[PDB]
């Protein structure tokens, strides 16, 4: 449908964004856990690759449609702590400020683009 | 492990459509009855196993 690939991209973005918001408080909650490396997404790269299938054929009614059914890059450390753990408080919780707010301009941006295109049907 | 599988299938199917004839036979039962045999001299011999 043409009205997906108007919205395919902000949705991908979206999308993503709310994966990598929950990849960063997974983060944040095992701060403790040692022996926990600190994972992230590459979020540019990931949104290409998703921007970038086949359903299998029903002969008849009885005929079972097709079911349906991310890579993860460690972070860098930047002090080396004893226990093994590579969370640091400061740069993660930017990062999820950061993610909080592309969340919300993403959600502003499809929503202007959802009502741009019902006030052009209303009359 | 996980494995999820789903086939839709293609069948044969053979359709028979059958109107029986009326006035078929549906059990014959027969009697028959047999003769002696009189010989020349007259006597009436009965037949044999056999025949």
């Amino acid at each position: 449908d043409r009205l997906d690939a108007a919205l395919r991209f902000q949705q991908e973005a979206l999308n993503l964004r709310a994966q990598r918001q929950e990849i960063l408080a997974a983060n944040i909650a095992n701060a403790d856990t040692p022996g926990y490396q600190a994972r992230d997404i590459d979020f540019a790269s990931e949104l290409k690759k998703v921007m970038v299938g086949v359903a299998l054929t029903l002969t008849s009614s009885h005929h079972i449609p097709a079911q349906a059914v991310v890579d993860l890059l460690y972070r860098v450390p930047d002090q080396p702590s004893l226990d093994g753990n590579t969370v640091d408080m400061d740069r993660e919780r930017t990062q999820f400020a950061d993610n909080s707010l592309k969340y919300q301009m993403g959600l502003t941006v499809l929503g202007s683009q959802l009502k741009g295109m019902m006030n052009v049907l209303q009359g | 492990t996980q494995r999820n599988e789903t086939s839709n299938y293609e069948v044969d199917r053979t359709i028979r459509h059958t109107k029986m004839n009326v006035g078929d036979i549906e059990r014959l039962s027969v009697a028959v009855v047999v003769n002696y045999k009189t010989l020349a001299d007259g006597k009436p011999l009965p037949l044999t196993a056999d025949q």
